[PDB]
DNA sequence: TAAGTCACATGGTGCCGAGGCCGCTCA
DNA sequence: TGAGCGGCCTCGGCACCATGTGACTTA
């Protein structure tokens, strides 16, 4: 499932060219946002040791995001 | 869990010449190590020709994992029909150039090494003498595991295992009497004489030894960081024409 | 429903970082991915509803994710294939 | 049924059996002389304890199967111990629970308009007894 | 034939139809080849189902394909950028059929290798480049290392299962390079999308219409 | 209240029912279709000779079973398939495929310990389990004979409770539980599943059966089995349970007649052909062996492994497929307890047995009883050369 | 290495003190009686 | 936050029951 | 400092339901 | 040529023993 699915995934909770470039960004930008959380993710699960990540883990890194955003 | 893949060698080849050249060609040092061991101590194993020539050829970079720990352990004796076999552990890509080396440069012809039946039962039998420091031999009894793959029609018996505890190992061993290869001599036979099955015959892909080591029909692989004495041996007598 | 993602778009979508990167993500956490994700959208589009040129540039700065349009088609290039990370570079 | 010797006690166990499993031929075999069991004499009493059970099943489903061949029952059901069993006399649907040559319990299942409920259980109370005697008073009031 | 770049240069419904047939009763030249891609690459107007038609029903060699043949064919399966916009985007579905046409038959490997970056190339790139790939100098660490890029990329489809496929190549040829099957690892482990990559269909009625084509061509060759 | 009748309608994907009537050949469909517009009716509008007729002109137009299969899910019965429904199809694929269903037994012990020989009121039975199952879940269950064997299989189906999830109102299945009932044997057959759902069953199973003195089940077998006649082969009130293997000719009596026979066709005045087996160790020691003692040697094997010369009738598939047997011999070698573990996998254990020692692989005559295939498909502990099964 | 050694020497004890455990249940279990 | 079913959690779960079964084995011993 | 006991955290073999493609396969 | 059942088979979740290493104690 290519980038451009997403792509077609926002266009479709949405609803030329110009438009499905400015779609094909902000599909980079959610990548971005989930890289990010995951990445933060999995610094908080080796600061507590753990292999895995679990709920409670990415739940609390996304409020320390989102509350600087 | 260090797989060694095992290689026959067509010649008696000389290590401690000509390796200049490959440190030149891998632009490192290999560690070199020459050892002349004496494996059937045993009386009635031997008493002549017993000698072997023993490399331990090592890349070495660093010491954390087989990813830079790739060995090499070379025997040879020049008084048999194939006169030399070598096996190496590690997954390293230059395991395959040191080989193609060895070709190109003693012009030995090399083949992989497969184990019969009574070849692995004898190695299940090697891998269990330990040479002490104080020059005596060790029997460590472990907790065996033969393990078979038949193949059937319509798949009727995929696999089937035969696990022999360690106390019943050793308690068969001491029923037969004091021998120094319990498993051809003692396991063996109690497994032939009681479920029928002749294991020499049956299709026998990997004996385990519990924590120790699990032999293959084409590799062993060793929990110890290398190889022992009589299962070099071993290896060297199952190769022969 | 319609509006939610499923968890196998989730897989497709980020199994390869996750495997680059040694991430472990049990079923309860992907099921709690695939619930954030919708979080996720809600904000963006609370933050961006209408696209033009400079105020995507401006909140993705905003966001602490980039810099400049450098790092914009930086991170374009490790997420587009090529012939869309050079379209978008035309764009930009 | 095959017994093997025991290589410890010198005493047969049931080693093999073609039995099916509602007669507890391993409970009969350690009930015969309270265990184990050594001379020839424990192992027949064993063995007629069982082939009374084989006669039992064997005389009922007899019985059962000359009643259908009377014609006095229509088409009847039997289990692998002819002990639940139902037929129709002419079109009451007369099941019973029988055990070894006595039927212990009846019902009379089907209903009919002029039928009634007291002579039904007058019914089922008189069709109790032996299996004979069912047959004879089956025979009579049939009539 | 002379039929075949007549119709050709007449290109410059009934024509196409003299075409077909004149491809599947001789099959045209390595410059007939030539000029039939330049003709159908740089135009438009020619439906785009009558594009995949003609490239995987009248595109028949007769015999070598020469050097310049595939020049050409390159020049095409590129993209405009940023430094090129005058020339127009080739249909990546016509550029997808040319390369699985281009699977039906040093500097070269990484040619295709470059051109192995493409997405919509990926599924008919990599036999080419399985092909390219008989020495164990061909190999190398630059290599490994944009491939494994690629592959672990996303917003790709078929890069995991068909890189895979290219690194196991790679390791069954080359035993040097220091070891990549932790690369391998790294990039998917179901067995399934590279089990279906390893074998690979050509489309056996255009098999038997290009043997029977080459049949009729050259004798002892 | 909350037993569930024949007539509600559960919330069941049309996907997964779609699918499900695919496997199903044609002319139980036609029987199904019948019966059920007899009983409960749909809404397609016609009378039952009518609908009766529209299927016969179905039958022979020779449609496939696709055609009529959107039919009665999309217009005689568009709202939803009823539970009654969702049971009989699906008891409808047990009885096609029986192979694609593993069993478990449990014996019916009580009080003392002697065995309860179980006796089923089968309507009755149904009413008391899903009045006694309706105190805890929403149940329904659903009972039939087997139209071969001589069994009652039951399926007792149990239904649980119920971002913005919209509005469904539904009742979601699970998967259903199946407890096979013999006509008169202890041991009861029920499917595999470790879950609470699965213990609650068992549990107002064994409570309902009762009604007497209390009954508890007492699983004899951890590996499931499939084929339910091969666990009726095996567990069920059969001659072939506890004479198996090289003793499966008592289970068959193929070899003794009646004693008001003819004593001129009798074993003992015609005589048998064997071979003199040697008892000194000679198989270990050995080419183009005489071909009439070879398919005596091939009888050999062939009487040990399945009990008769000819088998119970490729050739080495036994009475009963096994798939997992494990086995722990235990002897007393001069005061020490030694222990051997063989565990066994495969589609046919002792047919691939038997094929290996066909292969002289394995001594013919040092197998013991229980390798042969004695007491099949228990697992268990020889001691004394003994067997007892594990539990 | 001299801590590899020392880590191998360790990982034999432990081998050891793990079957020694594994002998003394299976002594027990063939002191049971089922 | 104790939604931690899984290795390093149920592996401890077995080490605990053992520890108990020892524990009660040699309660009931002697010495 | 060599050897031992300990829980601990990761490695790994076996198992199975789900589901997919394959592998002919037959009308 | 086209739908179609069955062995294969791998995903992966679970279950259990197996295993190597640090921490800690003993001599």
């Amino acid at each position: 499932m290519d980038t451009e699915a997403l792509a077609n995934y926002l266009l479709r909770q949405l609803s030329s060219s110009q438009e499905y470039n400015k779609k094909l960004l902000l599909a980079c930008g959610f990548q971005a946002i989930l890289r990010k959380i995951l990445l933060d993710a999995r610094t908080r699960a080796t600061a507590e040791g753990l292999r895995e990540v679990y709920p409670y883990h990415i739940e609390a890194a996304t409020q320390a995001f989102l509350d600087s955003q | 869990p260090y797989t060694w893949k095992f290689l026959g060698i067509s010649k008696q080849l000389s290590l401690e010449n000509g390796i200049a050249k490959l440190n030149q060609l891998l632009n490192l040092e290999v560690d070199l190590d020459i050892q002349t061991i004496r494996v059937p101590s045993d009386p009635d194993g031997g008493t002549a020709a017993d000698e072997y020539i023993r490399y331990e050829m090592r890349l070495d970079i660093s010491n954390l994992d087989e990813g830079t720990y790739s060995k090499f352990i070379f025997l040879g004796n020049s008084k048999m029909e194939v006169p030399m076999f070598l096996c190496y552990c590690g997954t390293d890509n230059r395991n395959e150039v040191v080989l193609q080396w060895l070709k190109a440069e003693y012009g030995v012809i090399m083949w992989p090494i497969k184990f019969e039946q009574k070849t692995m039962i004898k190695l299940a039998d090697a891998s269990i003498v330990h040479v002490t420091k104080e020059n005596i031999e060790q029997i460590t009894w472990f907790s065996s595991k033969l393990y078979f793959e038949p193949e059937t029609q319509d798949k009727n018996l995929r696999q089937f295992s035969i696990e022999i505890p360690r106390e019943s190992c050793e308690g068969l061993a001491l029923g037969y009497g004091n021998t120094m290869h319990p498993y051809n001599d003692a396991i063996v036979p109690y497994i032939y004489n009681e479920t029928g099955m002749a294991v020499e015959r049956l299709p026998l892909t990997s004996v385990i030894l519990a924590g120790h080591t699990k032999i293959m029909r084409e590799s062993i692989v060793t929990s110890t960081r290398s190889l022992r004495n009589r299962v070099l041996a071993v290896v060297l007598q199952s190769i022969q024409f | 429903s319609i509006k939610p993602l499923q968890i196998m778009d989730l897989k497709h979508l980020t199994r390869q970082f996750l495997n680059e990167n040694r991430i472990i993500l049990p079923k309860q956490t992907w099921s709690t991915i695939q619930e954030e994700s919708l979080n996720i959208m809600d904000f963006l589009k609370q933050k961006i509803g209408t696209l033009q040129k400079q105020e995507l540039v401006d909140s993705f700065i905003d966001m602490g994710i980039i810099n400049n349009v450098d790092d914009m088609f930086e991170l374009a290039h490790e997420l587009l294939p090529l012939e869309l990370q050079s379209r978008i570079e035309s764009y930009l | 049924v095959l017994l093997k010797k025991r290589i410890k006690s010198n005493s047969w166990f049931l080693f093999k059996h073609t039995i099916p499993s509602f007669i507890d031929v391993q409970g009969i075999f350690d009930d015969t002389n309270g265990g184990l069991v050594i001379s020839h004499d424990d192992a027949y009493l064993f063995a007629k304890r069982v082939f009374l059970q084989l006669v039992e099943v064997q005389k009922r489903r007899q019985i059962f199967k000359d009643l259908e061949a009377k014609k006095i029952i229509h088409d009847l059901d039997l289990d692998l111990e002819s002990s639940m069993v139902s037929f129709f006399v002419k079109d009451i649907k007369v099941e019973l629970f029988v055990k070894q040559n006595e039927i212990v319990s009846c019902s009379i299942l089907d209903d009919i308009h002029d039928f009634s409920q007291n002579n039904k259980s007058k019914w089922e109370i008189a069709l109790l007894g032996s299996l004979d005697d069912l047959e004879l008073k089956l025979n009579h009031s049939f009539a | 034939s002379l039929i075949l770049d007549d119709i050709i240069l007449s290109l410059t419904k009934t024509t196409l139809s003299l075409l077909y047939e004149k491809s599947k009763q001789y099959g045209l030249s390595s410059p007939q080849l030539q000029a039939l891609v330049r003709l159908l690459c740089e135009t438009s107007i020619i439906d785009t189902v009558t594009k995949v038609y003609i490239v995987e029903n009248c595109f028949l060699p007769d015999g070598y394909l020469t050097k310049e043949l595939l020049l050409e064919i390159i020049n095409h399966l590129g993209t405009p950028t940023v430094f090129s916009r005058y020339r127009i985007q080739t249909p990546p579905v016509l550029q997808s059929a040319l390369c699985k046409w281009l699977v039906h038959v040093n500097i070269s490997s990484s040619i295709w290798l470059h051109l192995w970056q493409f997405s919509f190339l990926q599924k008919w790139i990599t036999p080419l480049v399985i092909w390219q790939a008989t020495t164990p100098v061909d190999v190398k660490p630059w290599k490994l290392s944009i491939i494994k890029r690629c592959a672990m990329h996303p917003g790709y489809r078929d890069a995991p299962g068909s890189a895979t496929l290219i690194l196991q190549r790679f390791q069954c040829l080359v035993g040097a390079s220091s070891q990549i099957t932790e690369s391998i690892i790294t990039i998917n482990c179901n067995r399934k999308t590279l089990k279906s990559h390893r074998n690979l269909k050509l489309d056996a009625h255009f098999l038997s219409i290009l043997k029977r084509i080459l049949s009729r061509a050259h004798p002892a060759n | 209240e909350l037993r569930l009748e024949d007539n509600y309608v559960p919330t069941s994907d049309t996907l997964v029912v779609f699918k499900q009537l695919m496997k199903l050949p044609v002319t139980v469909l036609y029987d199904l279709t019948l019966s059920w517009f007899a009983k409960f009716g749909g809404s397609f509008d016609g009378d039952i000779y009518l609908l009766t007729e529209t299927l016969d002109l179905l039958i022979e137009k020779g449609v496939r079973r696709n055609v009529i299969v959107n039919r009665i899910l999309y217009v005689y019965w568009p709202d939803g398939l009823n539970v009654f429904q969702l049971a009989e199809i699906d008891c409808h694929l047990m009885i096609s495929k029986p192979e694609k269903f593993k069993w478990l037994p449990s014996k019916a012990l009580r009080g003392d310990g002697k065995p309860y020989v179980v006796k089923l009121q089968p309507a009755k039975f149904i009413e008391n389990l899903q009045t006694d199952l309706a105190k805890i879940y929403h149940c329904h269950v659903y009972m039939f004979k087997h139209p071969s064997l001589p069994v009652l299989i039951t399926r007792i189906q149990l239904f649980d409770s119920n971002l913005d999830k919209f509005q469904g109102k539904p009742l979601i299945s699970r998967r259903p539980y199946y407890v096979a009932f013999p006509l008169n044997s202890p041991i009861i057959f029920h499917s595999v599943d470790k879950d609470i759902y699965a213990r609650l069953v068992l549990q107002s199973i064994s409570r309902t059966i009762s009604e007497r003195e209390t009954i508890i089940f007492k699983p004899v077998q951890k590996i499931p089995v499939k084929s339910i006649h091969n666990i009726m082969t095996l567990l069920g009130p059969s001659r072939f349970a506890e004479s198996m293997g090289p003793w499966e000719c008592y289970a068959s009596a193929n070899f003794e007649r009646s004693p008001l026979h003819d004593y001129k066709k009798h074993q003992g005045l015609t005589g048998k052909k064997v071979m003199v087996r040697e008892f000194d160790d000679s198989f270990l020691n050995d080419g183009k062996e005489e071909p009439e003692i070879r398919r005596l040697r091939l009888e050999k094997n062939m009487i040990k492994f399945k009990g008769s010369a000819n088998g119970v009738m490729s050739r080495y598939s036994s009475l009963v497929p096994i798939e997992k047997v494990g086995f722990t011999l235990k002897n007393e070698i001069n005061s020490r307890i030694i222990t051997i573990k063989l565990k066994f996998n495969g589609n046919d254990i002792f047919g691939g047995l038997h094929e290996l020692c066909d292969k002289n692989l394995i001594n013919i005559d040092k197998v013991p009883g229980w390798l042969a295939g004695e007491n099949g498909s228990f697992s268990g502990t020889i001691m004394n050369g003994d067997f007892q099964r594990e539990q | 290495e001299w801590k590899k050694q020392r880590k191998d020497s360790h990982k034999e004890v432990e081998r050891r003190r793990r079957e020694n455990i594994n002998t003394a249940i299976n002594v027990l279990s063939d002191l049971l009686p089922v």
